[PDB]
């Protein structure tokens, strides 16, 4: 009864390594992806907004 | 303008006589695979003619003779040739696919398929359709190890689905198919040549109306039976070249 | 099991490095380009002049 | 241009190479749509050839130096002769497309194999 | 001493200079533009006639080798490039920079649908961080070796940085039976 | 010249005479216009040289 | 017709359709001999989408009251726009050639499809 539990822990650290750097590099690139956007988005976002108001002046 | 029109006399010029050559390459293959493709028919029937006397007097059971009772799933497969300027060939061959697709379609079954050529391969990868293995290179010349290595691939994914009830792969650890199918092309005549799907992964057995086995008779059979699928499987591919040529 | 957790303190720093950076880029640009269409604009107010 | 004055090597250079460069001429609005394929093998090696050969018949000229960087260069008769056989008779079908342009001599050929 | 032919084909096609390379051509050659220009490009406009004529030659061509391929992609990536939009005006030093970024093959891993955007986005990073490197080019009309590392390990590091938005009729088969019917 | 397409195909040195030609809707007026607005940036400094 | 006069929208359907029909044109030489067979996919998609916009450009206008018998109609601009734009966007692909013919707006062209 102490050798089922053998193979059982091996096979969820064979995976564990694998599914544990898949997230963190999913979530890394989520999180530069978002933050690249936001900061695009805003600098197009201000150009706009100061083109208008070079406009309107 | 004068220049662009003499150019243009001489491409189409150049353009129609190489059809023309290209043509008489066509036509010179002709003879070489109508000449090849009669040179298994002895074997075959000697196969048959052996089968029919084992199955005489023989046991009626067998996995490729059982049916699944529940209808999960069914695979099949589709060859294509290996080169273009073949008409509307491998579009006749899509055309029966897609119409095999749409009967099977009735029953919900999710299928699955298999590909022989480079051209289906790509029209199946431009297409959002999931592929399980291809095989290309070889059906400008068959041989007979790649037949047997596909017919073992095919009797092993029906062996594979003995007990997949459900999502459950069961015993078998994997899911597993419980039908099979081919399409290809008929040499009907110099003029004549149509698709033709047919199944035959399930055998079945017609009474028409109406020796000594040294080792075991179940044993003789299912030694058989896999030969007769690779006989099969190598008889196709030589008739479906001669019908793309 | 015990190494598992060492990269996402790497992960959220360098997640928070990026966005105070891309922040900073942003503001700057932003501003630079809104000043220089100011100018332009008081560029061609003289010009109207 | 005889073999009356002069030795009949340079003849059957010039004869080998004009008609390459004859049926090249011939196929190459077939080969431009028809495609490489079709081709018989003779007529894929003689394409081969013929590409090789016009390829390896430019040169560079001291003169270019305002226009492009790469000094310009000299070779004999004799050499070439040689090379051109070489070439016509079908030894140097293996070397790449690009390693044939603005090639100096076989020695400068062989250097720029070497350098891909 | 020199001309260039325009056609409303390449117009309709969608480059907007539409100027025929093919024909194309300068007497006076390269000795008007600057050093740092010359050492930067040379042979670009054989580059892109060799280009252009395979891709007139092999067009319907069944197979391809690496060296083909490779060649395809790079002379995609150029023609790519070189279009420009309407009332865009441009200084020299970002001019070289982009004929350098785009001969050294550091773009190659982009497909073709983001090569122009990119090109734009970089040359606003290079602006605001180390901007004296322009400020060189304008005292110096070349690119010195420190310079061009600098450069490339910047570039390095945005791309690194920088990510891609895109990427019945039914017969049967049975067996014969001598055996009567049960 | 701010197109960067002529400079790096076909460069421009003074004293040289260049052609251009074309049919109708292809935009040749739009290089001699953009050449002319981009000699501001070059008149902008006082020196008779430039 | 310049994005500083018209929305940007309008240019870039506008550069979109002429793209589609002169490569569509420009196709047209090697279609004439061959056909589709050897065309691939690839390009039958945008064969497809070029033949019927070029039969959505037909109208039914009053003018031929004394000619059809059939009274015309008007389409606003923004209606236009958004149409083609989803004519090019390629949703409308599944749909036959035939209902394309002389036709005002895309409600009617859907009852027309409808109806055959
Ligand atoms: N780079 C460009 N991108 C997009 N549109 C452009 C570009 N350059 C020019 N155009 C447009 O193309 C058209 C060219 O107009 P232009 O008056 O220059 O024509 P032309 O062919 O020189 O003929 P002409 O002077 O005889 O009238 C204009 O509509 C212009 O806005
Ligand atoms: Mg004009």
């Amino acid at each position: 009864a102490e050798r089922e539990a053998m193979l059982a822990k091996t096979a969820a650290d064979n995976r564990k390594s694998a599914e544990q750097v898949a997230a963190a590099q999913a979530d890394y690139e989520k999180e530069m992806a978002e933050a690249r956007a936001q900061a695009s988005a805003l600098r197009d976002e201000a150009r706009a907004a100061g083109r208008s108001v070079v406009d309107e002046k | 303008t004068l220049r662009e029109l003499r150019g243009r006399i001489r491409s189409a010029g150049s353009i129609k006589k190489i059809t023309k050559a290209q043509e008489l390459i066509a036509t010179s293959r002709i003879a070489k695979a109508q000449a090849r493709v009669e040179a298994a028919r002895p074997y075959a029937a000697e196969i048959t003619n052996m089968l029919t006397e084992l199955a005489g007097a023989s046991a009626l059971d067998h996995p490729l003779l059982v049916e699944r009772k529940q209808p999960k799933r069914a695979g099949v497969l589709v060859v294509s040739s290996d080169r273009g300027l073949c008409g509307a060939y491998n579009a006749n061959v899509l055309r029966r696919a897609e119409e095999l697709f749409s009967l099977l379609r009735d029953e919900g079954k999710d299928p699955v398929l298999y590909v022989v050529g480079r051209k289906a391969l790509g029209y199946f990868s431009f297409r959002q359709r999931t592929v399980v293995e291809s095989w290309t290179g070889f059906s400008e010349r068959p041989t007979y190890e790649n037949a047997r290595e596909i017919a073992d691939t095919l009797v092993n994914a029906f062996m594979a689905g003995a007990d997949d009830e459900g999502d459950d792969a069961g015993a078998d650890g994997i899911l597993g198919v419980d039908e099979l199918h081919i399409v290809f092309t008929e040499f009907r005549s110099m003029l004549s040549q149509t698709a033709v799907a047919r199944r035959a992964a399930p055998m079945e057995v017609e009474y028409v109306g109406e020796y000594s086995f040294e080792p075991d008779p179940e044993t003789l059979f299912d030694a058989l039976l896999p030969r007769y699928i690779a006989t099969r499987v190598y008889a196709a591919l030589l008739e479906a070249a001669a019908s793309e040529s | 099991l015990a190494d598992a957790d060492a990269m996402h303190a790497k992960a959220l720093a360098d997640a928070k490095a990026e966005s105070e950076k891309v922040t900073e880029e942003a503001k700057q640009d932003s501003e630079r380009i809104a000043a220089q269409l100011s100018e332009q604009a008081g560029s061609e107010a003289e010009r109207i002049k | 241009l005889d073999p009356a004055i002069v030795g009949d090597e340079h003849y059957r250079v010039a004869q080998e190479v004009i008609r390459i460069l004859q049926r090249y001429k011939d196929l190459q609005d077939i080969i431009a749509i028809l495609g490489i394929d079709e081709l018989s093998e003779e007529d894929k090696q003689l394409v081969n050839r013929a590409r090789r050969i016009e390829r390896f018949l430019s040169q560079n000229m001291m003169a270019a130096e305002q226009f492009t960087g790469q000094p310009g260069s000299t070779v004999p008769l004799k050499e070439t002769i040689e090379a051109f056989d070489k070439l016509t008779k079908g030894e140097f079908d293996h070397l790449p497309e690009q390693a044939f342009f603005l090639i100096g001599g076989l020695d400068d050929l062989a250097k720029k194999a070497e350098s891909l | 001493d020199g001309q260039c032919f325009l056609e409303s084909d390449l117009f309709n096609q969608g480059v907007r200079p539409a100027i025929n390379v093919g024909v194309s051509v300068s007497r006076v050659g390269g000795a008007a533009q600057i050093k740092a220009m010359k050492e930067v490009a040379g042979s670009l406009r054989l580059d892109l006639s060799q280009y252009r004529e395979l891709e007139a030659f092999a067009a319907f061509a069944s197979d391809l080798d690496a060296a083909s391929k490779a060649q395809l992609d790079r002379g995609a990536r150029l023609v790519e490039l070189l279009k420009q939009p309407q009332y865009s005006p441009l200084a020299v030093e970002e001019q070289v920079v982009a004929i350098f970024l785009g001969t050294q093959g550091h773009l190659d891993s982009v497909p073709v649908e983001d090569v122009q955007r990119f090109e734009s986005e970089l040359l606003e990073h290079v602006k605001a961080s180390h901007s004296d490197i322009f400020d060189g080019i304008r005292e110096t009309k070349k690119l010195s070796e420190e310079a061009e590392e600098k450069l490339v390990s910047v570039i390095n590091e945005f791309k690194k940085g920088f990510q891609a938005s895109d990427g019945e009729d039914l017969e049967k088969e049975s067996v014969k039976v001598r055996k009567p019917a049960p | 010249t701010g197109i960067k397409a002529i400079d790096a195909m076909t460069p421009i040195g003074r004293g040289q005479r260049q052609l251009i030609i074309g049919d109708r809707k292809t935009g040749k007026t739009a290089v001699c216009v953009d050449t002319i607005l981009n000699q501001r940036e070059a008149w902008l400094t006082g020196d008779p040289k430039q």
